[PDB]
């Protein structure tokens, strides 16, 4: 029945996978979906997906806590440039084990809830919600940008494997509003597609 | 630039 609101909370919780051993977790909860409020967006320190769990009710969490932590407000380094990049294609270049350099294209969504200074981005080549403190790229020089309701809806990814996915869509982005987050059935990640 | 993390699963 009843719950506190956890949104711009920091959380650790354990988590389960199978026969494995609980594993231990802290993140900030970004959202908690409106067409689905059993649903929270979670950024995990120091990993870079957004991932999307029915806290209160899926059974893989276990030793749920709220911690009175408060994430700090910061202003944003440059307004200007934080706003102009919403909704625009980029490349973002990143550099792997190795040490090579590794450009990726995608499109930055929106300014992230809670965590002020940080980006909602996809990629072309691997699109789920994924954040990042994106201005200080910039600043590197290391992206560039380039050149240029369904939501609450049953859907479902049709394959030519024959299997298919099936799920929400949770969101429509402002900034590009034939663009639009899913969550699917049997996955954490937030699945980002063009709807148009 | 950044590093690109390991793909999970
Ligand atoms: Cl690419
Ligand atoms: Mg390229």
């Amino acid at each position: 029945s009843m719950r506190r609101n956890i949104v711009g909370c920091r959380i650790q919780h354990g988590w389960k996978e199978g026969n494995g051993p609980v594993t231990q977790w802290k993140g900030t909860v970004l959202d908690q979906v409106p067409v689905n409020p059993s649903l929270y967006l979670i950024k995990y320190d120091g990993f870079d997906c957004v991932y999307g769990l029915e806290l209160n009710k899926d059974e893989r969490v276990s030793a749920l806590e709220v911690l009175p932590d408060r994430v700090a407000t910061s202003r944003i380094s440059d307004a200007h440039l934080a706003d102009t990049m919403i909704g625009k294609a980029v490349e973002h270049m990143f550099e792997t084990e190795d040490g090579s350099k590794d450009e990726w294209r995608g499109m930055v969504l929106a300014r992230a809830p809670v965590m002020n200074t940080w980006f909602y981005i996809t990629y072309e080549k691997d699109p789920v919600l994924y954040m990042y403190q994106l201005l200080d790229d910039y600043k590197e020089g290391d992206l560039r940008i380039m050149p240029d309701s369904l939501v609450g809806k049953q859907v479902e990814y049709a394959k030519e494997d024959g299997s298919k996915r099936t799920g929400m869509v949770i969101h429509q982005v402002e900034a590009k509003p034939s663009v639009y987050f899913i969550k699917f059935d049997d996955d954490f990640h937030i699945y980002v597609y063009d709807l148009v | 630039a950044r590093t690109k993390q390991t793909a999970r699963k």
